[PDB]
């Protein structure tokens, strides 16, 4: 269904923020389409009842205080899609504040 | 025993008829994430908004998350009560509760 | 968030309450008696500070500067007028009282400058 298509297109649109994908020189549409699959293969319901995963990956890629996460995608998508704290442990300043 | 009162910083009720131009500037950029790909129809979100902003100390002190709070509130009242919340990685822990039409 | 306050009807001087413009989807203020009505200024219906974040300065008053039962310090010249003598005391408000935070006021007339450090 198009539900997966639009939300992984939005994942690709999140990966490109700040031209970091171009500074690194990587193709982000493949990455977004793979990230949505990595999420779905764990949250395996058709309507993605827990699409908090996708919404949060989108936003956290767009989080300007943790651009290093946007840079990393070298931790592959298969790991990113599952991360607790929505992967913002990599921010390492919010992580220290929470600690 | 930890109720919504212990983790909340402040609460406010607003007439916020359009989240894509929400009355709170602090929330507009993160509300856009929830409204640029809405998982709900703009016609069922009531324009009346109850904003609850949480203390990161009282949330992190006990590892609480925006997801838990929204899930809990949706269960305590129900279909008549929509809940939106800021991302756990964002700077401000904010909840945006709206009556569902 | 701001702070909404009571407004009185120009017709009956009774308190005015917020009402939504069901058509234009905006906020209105209306008298519960007469149809006196006006468009609302805050977009906020209500606020409730759970933390009780408060501008203690609003409840502090300069008149306390002459209280003879108030401790005075020559050690803290007035930030406004520089006068050496200043009275100091704690913020007797439940959350401010729990914080035990001190407030200083100048012991100089018409100055009455009150500050916290
Ligand atoms: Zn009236
Ligand atoms: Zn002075």
């Amino acid at each position: 269904d198009s539900v997966r298509l639009k939300c992984r297109e939005m994942l690709a649109a999140a990966l490109r923020t700040g031209d970091d994908y171009i500074a690194i020189g990587a193709d982000e549409e493949e990455l977004g389409s793979q990230i949505e699959e990595a999420i779905y293969q764990e949250i395996r319901n058709t309507d993605m009842k827990y699409k908090n995963r996708v919404r949060s990956r989108i936003s956290n890629l767009k989080d300007a205080k943790n651009p290093n996460l946007r840079k990393n995608v070298n931790i592959p998508p298969d790991l990113f899609a599952r991360m607790t704290a929505e992967e913002m442990a990599s921010d390492e300043l919010k992580e220290m504040r929470k600690n | 025993h930890t109720t919504l009162r212990k983790v909340t910083a402040n609460t406010a009720i607003y007439y916020d008829p359009n989240p894509q131009s929400t009355v709170v500037a602090e929330d507009q950029e993160w509300v856009n994430v929830y409204y640029e790909m809405p998982d709900f129809d703009v016609a069922r979100i009531s324009p009346w908004l109850l904003r609850v902003e949480l203390d990161r100390k009282h949330m992190t002190d006990r590892k609480l998350t925006m997801e838990q709070i929204a899930e809990k509130i949706n269960a305590g009242f129900g279909d008549d009560l929509n809940c939106i919340f800021n991302d756990d990685n964002a700077e401000k822990l904010v909840l945006r509760i709206r009556i569902m039409n | 968030p701001g702070f909404v306050g009571i407004r009185f009807c120009q017709e009956c001087n009774n308190m005015l309450y917020p009402k939504e413009d069901k058509e234009n989807r905006i906020l209105l203020y209306a008298c519960r008696n007469c149809d006196y009505q006006q468009e609302a200024d805050n977009s906020c219906i209500y606020v409730n500070k759970i933390t009780h974040e408060v501008d203690e300065l609003t409840q502090i008053i300069a008149d306390v500067s002459q209280d003879p039962t108030l401790p005075r310090t020559e050690d803290h010249p007035c930030q406004k007028c520089g006068h050496k003598e200043a009275v100091f005391f704690q913020s007797h408000s439940a959350r401010a009282e729990d914080a035990m935070r001190l407030y200083y006021v100048c012991t100089a007339p018409h100055c009455g400058h009150r500050w916290t450090e």
